[PDB]
């Protein structure tokens, strides 16, 4: 066959678990957006890149 | 308490860093007055009954 069983459709699927995180949806598909000042360079040294 | 972050080269490792802080109260007061008046002194001891 061509279309074979690929070997990571083999794996398990993973255990799961919720986390607060925003979403917006631009044209066909969803986007996790999301502002990185706060959880991480908070009151540490080092520049936001 | 200030937390961390991993740096690459060639940028300086960090270390844990602490702040430690004492401040002083500062002090103030209040006024307000009532004053009586002369012949309702009596009045109120019995001088005048």
């Amino acid at each position: 066959d061509l279309n074979r069983q690929t070997l990571d459709e083999l794996e398990s699927a993973p255990q799961t678990t919720r986390v607060r995180a925003d979403l917006v949806s631009i044209g066909e598909k969803l986007v996790f957006l999301e502002a990185l000042e706060k959880r991480i360079y908070a009151a540490t040294n080092v520049p936001y890149p | 308490h200030q937390p961390l972050i991993a740096r690459d080269g060639p940028h300086p490792i960090e270390q844990p860093t602490h702040n430690y802080m004492t401040k002083i109260i500062d002090r103030r007061a209040l006024n307000a007055a009532f004053s009586l008046a002369t012949e309702a002194i009596a009045l109120l001891t019995g001088e005048a009954l």
